[PDB]
This record gives structure tokens, C-alpha cells and sequence, in this order.
């Protein structure tokens, strides 16, 4: 059924899955109107749709012109993820349709399931996972992608950029989870911690700065620290 | 006025007629129930002292031939019987007529409850659903399943109920997902009612018959039927204003006769909620609505 810590390695196996966040796909600024009342304007969005084991990542861009004269618009956010998702799955050769998609908020399971009719063998599942892929939109470039789009796009990304040449795919996960976990808990902090030793750069083809595998453990260790103070603070303990 | 003789009555046993019940004592001189009103359907059932578990029982209607129930002690039930002969069976009730071994069906004259909780329920229907096609009259028990709950096991001792699922490729149309999903109204109205029910009458006699299947036997799959065809009107935008003034009517009679003290077992929370308080019904219920909340307020 549910996704969590009791069944966590099945993210690395060979059965080809795919989790669907969908908390960036409707996103809006909230400013007064001239006669004093609040109304929202959108902004460009995004589906993160990420293979846990190879870190390909199908970033769908939603343009706003998709809400225009829309009604409901945070329910039709969740229909328009899953027509997109499955329109993903139908683009695929068989042998690269996913066996499962996770989606971290079980509010999507009845339209990603209704949208999938089609698809009987895709088990569709939640999670119990507390995933940090609302700030995926903390990623610089691909912040970057989804404001300048003018029309609905497809980019397709390596979240873990070249890992997996030094690393398992749980370890990968593991950086990318602490990694967008301390961009979600102190964006600013997360950022200046990413990028303060201006001789470590993002290659042109990378998300993440080059680190060395030793550079990597201090960084992972800063994260770290900086969920833990965050917490004490949110808490006071 | 019809009559269902009994040979005797060797067991111990509550018999239901329709929504009436008797005790009968083991071996009481006992023949059978008379003044049984012609142009209803009539349901005879059946609670052995001994198992209250298997509520059974008989599905007739007195026009379509002469019906008699025997006790059988090698399946061990009392097993409805037509008698062709109709000389003997004219005699037969006679004797037990005049010999006053018979109960009355005791309609009160005001009283419409049995027509009302069966309108749209028609034998030649129910036949259909209860495949046995060798009689006149059908068997439904506590343990039936139905044909919906086969899917997910032999397939003649089976409730055939329409088969009603939310979220099948039957009830979405393809490029229609969010629309068909929220609005059943296509489900409802071009594949249920002009595909396969032909008309609202038809419709309502299966959700009649589902509802007292799950009421006289506690058949849970006949629950879970009737439950179906609420929600699939509740959940539409777009219901002749004639149905769901007719539904308002149904239902008000189903929860009316309802046994006070079984409402937790046979009234799905989420279902009611949702046709009363969410759903596009939610202000064309008021009959329906008005005895919920004076008779199962906890419910809601």
C-alpha cells in the first residue's frame, strides 16, 4: 500500500518507479487590489516527476495560461498533474513505463488513478515519507527554467548530476533529500553554505556545485547542522 | 388475497413476511400465512432458533403460480415449492382454511409501507438478478455474494447486480477524467440508465431490491449495491427532477423501516454525508434528509 522507512531500500531496486510531486504545479502571490481587497495572481509551475533510482527527473512546466478562465483552481492543479503524468507514461516506450508512481500527497491518488484507467499494471501508491520536494523550485536553474517559460515545456534533468559514477543510488538520495530538506528549513542558509568557496563551481550541465567526495561530507555535515539548530528554534528546545 | 401453505413446521423457526414476523414453536400446528395482497411482490423468509446465523428466504410473486413451503430435513431448510396441480392445491388450502391453521397477512388499511419499499420491484427482474430459471420464485441468503465482490466464488448461488464501480473506464470517458469523476451525470444517465436500465423505473427496482436484501438477510453485497446507486445519483449534477423527487420518496421509506438498531451496520457514514450535506443533491432530499436527522443524527 503506503510508502515509509519499514520498506525504503524498494526506492533502488530494478523496478522502474517514479515519484510525483505536485506541490509547485499551482503557485500564486497573494497582493491587494486598488479598492483594498485580495486577489492572487499566478505564477509558472512545475510537475517533479524523479526516477529515485537513475535521478532523471521530468521537470513539466506549467505555464499560467493553463488557469486562464479555469475555476477551482487548486483542484484542477491535481487533474492537470495526473493528464500530464500520464501523457509522461504514453510518451515512454513499454520498457520504460514506470511499474509504480509514489505520490508524496495522497490527494492525487484518485486522479493519477483515474487518469490511468488505462495503465491496470502501474501500481499507484502514497507515502508515509515526509519529502522535501517542495523546494525543488530553491534549485537555481531549475527555478530558472520554469519563470522564463512562455508556453508549456518538458525539460528533462539528472538531479544527482554525475553521483552515481562514485555513489549507490540510496546514498544519492540521501544527499538530495538533506540537500532539499536544509533549502526548505533556511533557503538562505542551505544556499550560502552551497556556495560560499567561490573556486567550487556548477558545471554548465550540473545542477549542484563539483565537490569533492571529502568536500562533500563537510557540506552534508553543515546541512545537518543547520536542520538541527532550525528545529531548536522552531521548538524552543 | 393469495396463500402460501406449509406442510408442517419441524423446526423452531422466525418467519418474515415481507416486513412482518411470527415465532413458530418446534412441530406447532402451524400451515402456512393467507390474505397474502396480489399485484406485490412478497418476500418469505426464514431465522432458525438454533442458527441465528442464514436469514434465507423466497422472492414470489403469488400471480405467476401456487407456492408452498416444505421443510426439507436433509438440507435442513424450509424450501419453497410450486404445486401445478391447482385442484390440490385449492383443496390442500381449504382444509387449512377452514381448520383456521393459517396466519393473516396483517396489512393495516392506511399503511402503504410495502408498496413503497416496493414500486419498481418487478419478479421477471429479480429472476435476473437470482439466476435459477427453473423457478418461478427466487432464494437469496445472509452469504450470497454478488457477481461485483466474485471479481475482486461460484458463479450460480450469486447475486447478479449491476455492476457499479467509480472508477473504471466504464464510468470515465477518455479526455473527459476530471469531469466524468466530479459529475457522474454520463455514468448515470447515458451508460446506466439509457444502456443498460433503459429507464429510472428499472433502476430504482434493483436499489429497491438491493436495499431489502440488505435489510431482511443482512446480505452485505446487497448493502453495498444500494449504497452504489445513491451515491451514483448523489454524486450526478445533472437527474430528471422526477428521479430525484422519487428518490427522495424511496429512500424516506428505506430509512423509515429500517430496524432503529441496525443503522450501524447497514448505513454507510461517508455515502450519506456526502448525498445530504456535499454532493449536488445535497437540497433535493428533504424527506430524506428531514428523517436522517430526526432518527440517526449520530450518523451525520
Amino acid at each position: 500500500g503506503a510508502m515509509n522507512s519499514s520498506n525504503y531500500a524498494e526506492l533502488f531496486n530494478n523496478d522502474i518507479k517514479l515519484f510525483v510531486d505536485d506541490t509547485n504545479v499551482y503557485r500564486v502571490t497573494v497582493h491587494k487590489t486598488f479598492e483594498g481587497n485580495v486577489a492572487t495572481k499566478a505564477i509558472n509551475g512545475c510537475i517533479f516527476t524523479l526516477n529515485p533510482k537513475t535521478g532523471h527527473l521530468f521537470l513539466k512546466i506549467i505555464h499560467t495560461s493553463v488557469w486562464a478562465g479555469q475555476k477551482r483552481l487548486s483542484q484542477l492543479a491535481k487533474w492537470k498533474t495526473a493528464e500530464e503524468v500520464s501523457a509522461l507514461v504514453r510518451s515512454l516506450p513499454k520498457e520504460e513505463q514506470p511499474k509504480q508512481i509514489i505520490v508524496t500527497r495522497k490527494a492525487m491518488l484518485d486522479p493519477l488513478e483515474v487518469h490511468m484507467l488505462d495503465f491496470p499494471n502501474i501500481a499507484i501508491r502514497p507515502t508515509e515519507l515526509r519529502l522535501p520536494f517542495s523546494a525543488a523550485m530553491s534549485i537555481d536553474k531549475l527555478s530558472d527554467v520554469v519563470m522564463k517559460a512562455t508556453e508549456p515545456q518538458m525539460v528533462l534533468f539528472n538531479i544527482y548530476d554525475d553521483w552515481l559514477d562514485r555513489i549507490s543510488s540510496y546514498t544519492a538520495f540521501s544527499r538530495l533529500t538533506l540537500l532539499l530538506r536544509a533549502l526548505k528549513t533556511n533557503e538562505e542558509s542551505a544556499k550560502m553554505i552551497l556556495l560560499s568557496d567561490p573556486t567550487i563551481t556548477i558545471k554548465s550541465y550540473h545542477l549542484w556545485p563539483s565537490f569533492t567526495d571529502e568536500q562533500w561530507i563537510t557540506i552534508e555535515s553543515q546541512m545537518r547542522d543547520l536542520i538541527l539548530t532550525e528545529y531548536g528554534r522552531k521548538y524552543n528546545v | 388475497m393469495n396463500t402460501v401453505p406449509f406442510t408442517s413446521a419441524p423446526i423452531e423457526v422466525t418467519i418474515g413476511i415481507d416486513q412482518y414476523s411470527f415465532n413458530v414453536k418446534e412441530n406447532q400446528p402451524f400451515h402456512g400465512i393467507k390474505d397474502i395482497p396480489i399485484g406485490h411482490v412478497h418476500v418469505i423468509h426464514f431465522q432458525h432458533a438454533d442458527n441465528s446465523s442464514m436469514r434465507y428466504g423466497y422472492w414470489f410473486d403469488c400471480r405467476m403460480g401456487n407456492f408452498y413451503i416444505q421443510y426439507d430435513p436433509k438440507d435442513g431448510l424450509y424450501k419453497m415449492m410450486e404445486e401445478r396441480d391447482g385442484a390440490k392445491f385449492e383443496n390442500i388450502v381449504h382444509n387449512f382454511k377452514e381448520r383456521q391453521m393459517m396466519v393473516s397477512y396483517p396489512k393495516i388499511d392506511e399503511d402503504d409501507t410495502w408498496y413503497n419499499l416496493t414500486e419498481f420491484v418487478q419478479m421477471d427482474k429479480i429472476r435476473k438478478i437470482v439466476r435459477k430459471d427453473e423457478n418461478q420464485f427466487s432464494y437469496v441468503d445472509s452469504s450470497m455474494t454478488t457477481v461485483q465482490e466474485n471479481e475482486l466464488s461460484d458463479p450460480a448461488h450469486s447475486l447478479n447486480y449491476t455492476v457499479i464501480n467509480f472508477k473504471s473506464r466504464e464510468a470515465i470517458r477518455p479526455g473527459h477524467e476530471m469531469e466524468d469523476f466530479l459529475d457522474k451525470s454520463y455514468y448515470l444517465n447515458t451508460v446506466m440508465l439509457q444502456g443498460i436500465f433503459k429507464n429510472s423505473s428499472n433502476y430504482f427496482g434493483e436499489l429497491q431490491f438491493a436495499f431489502l436484501n440488505a435489510m431482511f438477510f443482512g446480505n452485505y453485497g446487497s448493502s453495498l449495491q444500494w449504497h452504489a446507486m445513491i451515491e451514483l445519483i448523489c454524486s450526478s449534477a445533472t437527474v430528471p427532477k422526477h428521479m430525484l423527487d422519487k428518490l427522495d420518496e424511496i429512500l424516506y421509506y428505506q430509512i423509515k423501516t429500517l430496524p432503529e438498531q441496525y443503522s450501524d451496520i447497514l448505513l454507510n457514514e461517508r455515502v450519506w454525508n456526502i448525498c445530504l450535506y456535499s454532493s449536488f443533491q445535497k437540497n433535493s432530499l428533504h424527506n430524506t434528509e428531514k428523517i436522517m436527522e430526526n432518527k440517526y443524527p449520530e450518523l451525520l
